[PDB]
RNA sequence: GCUAGUUGGUGGGGUAAUGGCCCACCAAGGCGACGACGGGUAGCCGGUCUGAGAGGAUGGCCGGCCACAGGGGCACUGAG
RNA sequence: GAGGAAGAAGCCCUUCGGGGUGUAAACUCCUGAACCCGGGACGAAACCCCCGACGAGGGGACUGACGGUACCGGGGUAAUAGCGCCGGCCAACUCCGUGCCAGCAGCCGCGGUAAUACGGAGGGCGCGAGCGUUACCCGGAUUCACUGGGCGUAAAGGGCGUGUAGGCGGCCUGGGGCGUCCCAUGUGAAAGACCACGGCUCAACCGUGGGGGAGCGUGGGAUACGCUCAGGCUAGACGG
RNA sequence: CCGAGGGUAGGGCCCGUGACUGGGGCGAAGUCGUAACAAGGUAGCUGUACCGGAAGGUGCGGCUGGAU
């Protein structure tokens, strides 16, 4: 299945996510589909979140599943407001 | 006045029954630093009278050198016989890029940003000679619009 | 877009196929000099009505057989034996170079 | 490499 | 005779280091496209159509400048160098970003594209490369 | 790690002189009015005439030394200018100015570069609030570098800010001598310093 | 030559020839001595330089040059070398590393030592 | 100089699928100085190093693709 | 770290007057790497349970290998320096020992009884937890020359014709639009490089954003030049 | 039927090595002569041919990069 999980950037100590859409069967930090959104755990910087939110919603409707800690992270961004 | 820089001093020798006698050559460039550079290349049987008739020399023959700016005006080729001399013009941040020679001639004229390029025989004498006559060349676009 | 060429025809030789020889021209590119540069590609002719000296032009497309991968799409222009005399000159100027 | 050989 | 173009630079180029007034060039309507340049820009004070021999030929004629003091008199040259860029051998075709300035803008280069002849600064305004016919300065 | 070595013989090679002491530097003790010669057994020999590489190499010697700084920091600032917009000299100079431990002398914190350095060395100094013991901190325009709060009673210091209430500084700084604090204001330009060093000598050295 | 005649034929790299074979692409090498002998020198020198024929583990057997006043080399020594030949011993293309294997340094060295594999004395 | 499944055709087998990929037969074709065939070396690329640029050299770490799993051959299971 | 003598001893040079190492040390005071104590993380909020509807949205709880680490706080001792080089290129010189020896050497070259070139010493230059050496790549090398080289005598014109492929090709007019030029459009992944900003105390490292090309696909256009096709000319060429 | 490969037989290419043999390069002070550089003491060089311890000599033709 096509997924939207989190591909570990960064160093080492000082992790730096991309929210992004890939193949489950791809390796954890290889080549993605699309990049929507980036994700700082760390808060290190005002915006340590950001969903494009229209095209996470796009890869959601054709059966991009999130991981479970990537489904927060789109939840916090307000991707699911009904 | 002018300043004096001492390119070449260098001990040539003739041959005679008994041995070596010996001469002595002067390569001097002199300048201003506002437009004026002049060379000259003194022989003497001595060097400091072979530094003074290259200053003299020197002073008899001067260039106009068109500074705009600390930079030439354009670039130029000029050859003096296998010696040949490239002369770009640079932004002013740069600096004179140039072997001692051209360094020493360009330095006087007031150039303060220039690229360089010295190719084929690279004998200072002639790269000298070969970098007045490319000064002496240049020309602005007064003169070029004056001549057409 | 399915590439289409343009070449003439050196042999007529087999069923249902005939040799296209396509040329092209590009700069050298260290050079700069436009040079000239030829492929004989295996074309395509179900109904048998293509000839020598034909010039066509030929349609990439599914494989007929190994080797043949395009079909001749339409002709173009018709005794041309002055280039095929060209390329089986030169064909010929290879007996010269051996040893 | 029978049976003798050659070499 | 390979290069009329060539030909023609090369004759004005001998015609102007013996300081002829005029000299004489095939007529062609290309040449005359190259010519009317070279005048425009001022080079040249100009050229007209001729018959030699009843052949068409351009007489071109030539510019220097004063006359010169010290040991050598001689003017300074209008056409201080000119010289074939895209030549038989080896074509030579810029686009309109790859146009070179000639002399630090001192000097012009023809080129034809399909508006017409035209020099560096033209095409650049009018925005079209082509085939770089030569360099003037 | 830096020069950590006799450092008049310094000033009489370079045959200017380095303000790399503090006070003796201004008295009558100083080694550079004193022997204005190089050291050793042949300073005063009669100089040869220098090759062009010598000048250069002592114009580069010369800046490196008045700041203390290693070859590699040296260079590798000079290479930053290099890369950046702008004329070379100028911005050399004002990434060598912008130097924690620079300001913190340019301050009157210290008498001396090398007796600044310990002060960021060792901590006694701030930079917009937050403790920096790092002497190579590059300091941006409005940064308020001041001395550290559980470190501004202590005599040197003390000894040091008395002493600047008479000295004026430099137009690109600022100073606030009862409360300890300075202000880096912008960056300085070539002018707005003079340094008995010829900046162009020392691009030109590694234009080689 | 035409630019025609350089699109048929072209301009041929230059190539570079290695001048420390023996090495086969190494920095070092070792080796086992077989012959330690003195070997004079060409003109206008005249000297018996300490040269070692070196049975190397490259297949190769070479002379290397043993530097400094003095060495306890032999036959059957095992021996590192390095690149670089004694200009005025036609042959001699590679060095002796000293202080390396059975190459003890040079005794009572003060300068340059690191070249001469001698430890700092105290 | 190279080539007998070689090059094309017909029919058929085979596969997810085109194809001499495979078999039967018929035709005599296919390729080569624009370097076939053969020999040597090499995994290729994003890039990396140098260089005024043009260029040269390189492809370890990271990312993409390919290839192999002691040396070979083989199929099975299976969306693969 | 600051101070610290017309300037200790030692060692080096000397014209025996002196000069050097050298503010260097000693010494004085200031600071306080390490270490000692105390507190102590960001990375971790989801899955889950709860209400609602096993949803949207609310609120709740458990979890850290790194680690008692970083970092913060308090205390606290003046605390490793080495390596290359000093004939010219190339920045740095004197004494002794040696006497074509022992040795140096990247090239030119040094050493034959006054060696700034060998070996030591003093001094000096350059770097600094590094400094050198070997190997290899690019540069200087415009020394494979597209940019940007040459061939009378320096290396380089084929012994000379004839001619195949190929490369190149005069003046004028028109058709096409292949080269060539222009515009739009798709692709040119991320990383990297570059500019801007920001996060680890700075930096390296790392995060965010910006700027794009060339090449190729497509669509539209221009036609001077090169190409092709067609028609005409006579200056090249051939013939009478 | 095909089939890894094993086996028989005969070819081609490459690498290493070999009694002995051929010249080559290099090596401070060996032996023989003096061919070349001056008209170098027979102008030199040259392709070829033959000869001779060795440089070389001679023939045939060529070149001036030959003195006077
Ligand atoms: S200034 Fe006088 S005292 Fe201060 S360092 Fe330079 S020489 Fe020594
Ligand atoms: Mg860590
Ligand atoms: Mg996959
Ligand atoms: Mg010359
Ligand atoms: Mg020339
Ligand atoms: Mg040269
Ligand atoms: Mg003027
Ligand atoms: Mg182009
Ligand atoms: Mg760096
Ligand atoms: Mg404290
Ligand atoms: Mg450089
Ligand atoms: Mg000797
Ligand atoms: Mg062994
Ligand atoms: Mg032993
Ligand atoms: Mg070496
Ligand atoms: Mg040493
Ligand atoms: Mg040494
Ligand atoms: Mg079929
Ligand atoms: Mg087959
Ligand atoms: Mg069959
Ligand atoms: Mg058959
Ligand atoms: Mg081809
Ligand atoms: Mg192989
Ligand atoms: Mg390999
Ligand atoms: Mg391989
Ligand atoms: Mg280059
Ligand atoms: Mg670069
Ligand atoms: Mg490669
Ligand atoms: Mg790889
Ligand atoms: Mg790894
Ligand atoms: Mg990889
Ligand atoms: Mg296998
Ligand atoms: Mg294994
Ligand atoms: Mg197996
Ligand atoms: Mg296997
Ligand atoms: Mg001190
Ligand atoms: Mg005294
Ligand atoms: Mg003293
Ligand atoms: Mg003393
Ligand atoms: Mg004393
Ligand atoms: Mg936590
Ligand atoms: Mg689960
Ligand atoms: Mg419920
Ligand atoms: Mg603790
Ligand atoms: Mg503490
Ligand atoms: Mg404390
Ligand atoms: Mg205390
Ligand atoms: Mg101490
Ligand atoms: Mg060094
Ligand atoms: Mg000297
Ligand atoms: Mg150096
Ligand atoms: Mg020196
Ligand atoms: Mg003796
Ligand atoms: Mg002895
Ligand atoms: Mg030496
Ligand atoms: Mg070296
Ligand atoms: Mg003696
Ligand atoms: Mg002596
Ligand atoms: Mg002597
Ligand atoms: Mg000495
Ligand atoms: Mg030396
Ligand atoms: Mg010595
Ligand atoms: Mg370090
Ligand atoms: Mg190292
Ligand atoms: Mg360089
Ligand atoms: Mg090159
Ligand atoms: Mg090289
Ligand atoms: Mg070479
Ligand atoms: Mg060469
Ligand atoms: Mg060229
Ligand atoms: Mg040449
Ligand atoms: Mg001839
Ligand atoms: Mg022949
Ligand atoms: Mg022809
Ligand atoms: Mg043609
Ligand atoms: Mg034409
Ligand atoms: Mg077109
Ligand atoms: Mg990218
Ligand atoms: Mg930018
Ligand atoms: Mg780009
Ligand atoms: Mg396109
Ligand atoms: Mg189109
Ligand atoms: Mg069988
Ligand atoms: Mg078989
Ligand atoms: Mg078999
Ligand atoms: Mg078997
Ligand atoms: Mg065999
Ligand atoms: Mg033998
Ligand atoms: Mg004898
Ligand atoms: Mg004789
Ligand atoms: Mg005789
Ligand atoms: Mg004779
Ligand atoms: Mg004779
Ligand atoms: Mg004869
Ligand atoms: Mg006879
Ligand atoms: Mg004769
Ligand atoms: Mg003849
Ligand atoms: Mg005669």
């Amino acid at each position: 299945m096509v997924k939207i999980r989190l591909a570990r950037f960064g160093s080492k100590h000082n992790p730096h996510y991309r929210i992004v859409v890939t193949d489950a069967r791809r390796k954890r930090d290889g080549k993605y589909i699309e990049k929507i959104g980036y994700y700082d755990p760390r808060k290190t910087t005002p915006d340590w979140l950001k969903v494009d939110v229209e095209r996470a919603r796009y890869w959601l409707s054709v059966g991009a599943q999130p991981t479970d800690t990537a489904r927060r992270l789109l939840r916090q961004a307000g991707v699911f407001r009904q | 006045d002018f300043e004096e820089k001492m390119i070449l001093i260098r001990r040539t020798a003739r041959m005679q029954a008994g041995g070596r006698r010996f001469r002595f050559g002067a390569l001097v460039v002199v300048g201003d630093r506002q437009g004026r550079v002049g060379l000259g290349f003194g022989k003497a049987p001595e060097v400091p009278l072979a530094v003074q008739k290259a200053g003299y020399y020197a002073r008899r023959n001067m260039v106009e050198v068109p500074l705009q700016n600390g930079t030439i005006p354009h670039e130029i080729e000029v050859e003096f016989g296998a010696s040949k001399i490239v002369l770009k013009p640079a932004a002013p941040g740069t600096g004179v890029i140039a072997g001692a020679v051209p360094r020493a001639i360009l330095e006087l004229a007031g150039v303060t940003d220039i690229l360089t390029k010295e190719l084929g025989s690279r004998n200072p004498i002639n790269i000298a000679y070969a970098t007045m006559e490319a000064l002496r060349q240049l020309r602005t676009k007064a003169d070029v619009e004056r001549l057409r | 877009p399915k590439k289409v060429l343009t070449g003439v025809v050196v042999s007529d030789k087999m069923q249902k196929t005939v040799t296209v020889l396509v040329e092209r021209q590009f700069p050298h590119p260290l050079y700069g000099k436009v040079i000239k540069r030829s492929k004989k590609y295996l074309a395509h002719d179900p109904e048998e009505k293509y000839k020598l000296g034909d010039v066509v032009e030929i349609i990439e497309s599914r494989p007929i057989s190994k080797r043949k991968r395009f079909r001749v799409l339409r002709l173009v222009e018709s005794g041309r034996m002055d280039l095929v005399e060209k390329y089986l000159i030169r064909r010929q100027n290879y007996e010269s170079l051996s040893k | 490499a029978g049976x003798p050989h050659k070499r | 005779l390979t290069d009329p173009i060539a030909d023609m630079l090369t004759r004005i180029r001998n015609a102007t280091r013996v300081y002829k007034e005029s000299t004489d060039v095939p007529a062609s309507r290309f040449k005359e496209e190259i010519l009317r340049i070279l005048a425009r820009e001022g080079f040249i004070k100009g050229y007209e159509r001729v018959d030699v021999d009843g052949k068409p030929y351009l007489r071109v004629y030539l510019k220097y400048g004063p006359r010169r003091q010290g040991p050598d008199p001689r003017p300074e040259q209008v056409i201080h160098h000119i010289r074939r860029i895209s030549k038989p051998g080896r074509r030579v075709y810029v686009g309109v970003k790859e146009i070179p300035r000639v002399r630090r803008g001192l000097g012009i280069a023809i080129l034809s594209t399909s508006k017409g002849v035209l020099t560096d600064r033209e095409a650049r305004k009018l925005g079209v490369g082509g085939e770089l016919i030569c360099e003037v300065w | 790690g830096r020069y950590i070595g006799p450092v008049c013989r310094l000033c009489r090679r370079e045959g200017v002189k380095l303000y790399l002491k503090g006070e003796r530097c201004y008295s009558p003790k100083c080694a550079m009015e004193r022997r204005p010669y190089p050291p050793g057994q042949h300073g005063q020999k009669r100089a040869r005439r220098p090759s062009d590489y010598a000048v250069r190499l002592r114009e580069k010697q010369k800046l490196r030394r008045i700041y203390g700084i290693s070859e590699r920091q040296f260079r590798n600032l000079f290479e930053e200018a290099s890369k950046k917009k702008g004329v070379t000299g100028s911005v050399f100079l004002g990434l060598l100015e912008s130097r924690l431990d620079n300001v913190v002398y340019r301050l009157g914190f210290a008498v001396s570069r090398r007796q600044a350095r310990q002060l960021v060395r060792h901590g006694h100094i701030t930079v917009n609030g937050r403790r920096v013991d790092l002497p190579s901190y590059r300091v941006r325009p409005g940064d308020e570098i001041a001395v550290a709060e559980k470190s501004r009673n202590l005599e040197l210091i003390r000894q040091n800010l008395e002493a600047m209430k008479g000295r004026k500084v430099g137009p690109w700084l600022s100073l606030d001598v009862e409360g300890m604090k300075g202000k880096f204001l912008r960056l300085p330009d070539r002018e707005d310093l003079a340094l008995p060093v010829n900046e162009q000598l020392v691009i030109e050295f590694y234009s080689r | 030559p035409t630019i025609n005649q350089l699109v048929r034929k072209g301009r041929e790299k230059v190539r570079k020839k290695s001048k420390v074979p023996a090495l086969k692409g190494a920095p070092f090498r070792r080796g086992v001595c077989t012959v330690v002998r003195t070997v004079t020198p060409k003109k206008p020198n005249s000297a018996l330089r300490k040269v070692a024929k070196v049975r190397l583990t490259s297949g190769y057997e070479v002379t290397a040059y043993i530097p400094g006043e003095g060495h306890n080399l032999q036959e059957h020594s095992v021996v590192l070398i390095r690149g670089g030949r004694v200009k005025d011993l036609p042959g001699v293309r590679y060095h002796i590393v000293r202080g390396v294997y059975d190459a003890a340094g040079v005794k009572d060295r003060k300068k340059s030592r690191s070249k001469y594999g001698t430890k700092k004395p105290k």
